[PDB]
């Protein structure tokens, strides 16, 4: 998946994918990565 | 209750929200999360009487 954003601390979008349940989640909340 | 932003390095998209509260940087001094003399909070209230 892709985990678009910026400025890593604020914001961000998070596509992961392939659950093998068959799942998009497009969650969009903050994050805090790596 | 009720804010609003002043200060923005720039414009806006359309559609576009913005939630993180930095300090803005006015002139070529740094900031570093002291709000000084060229430093100034981004969130004024709203004053409703």
């Amino acid at each position: 998946g892709w985990i678009f954003g910026t400025t890593l601390d604020s914001k961000t979008q998070s596509l992961l994918i392939v659950n093998n349940a068959t799942n998009v989640v497009i969650k969009v909340c903050e994050f805090q990565f790596c | 209750n009720y804010l609003y932003r002043l200060f923005r390095k720039s414009k806006l998209k359309p559609f576009e929200r913005d939630i993180s509260t930095e300090i803005y940087q006015a002139g070529n001094r740094p900031c570093n999360g002291v709000a000084g003399p060229n430093c100034y909070s981004p969130l004024q209230s709203y004053g409703f009487r």
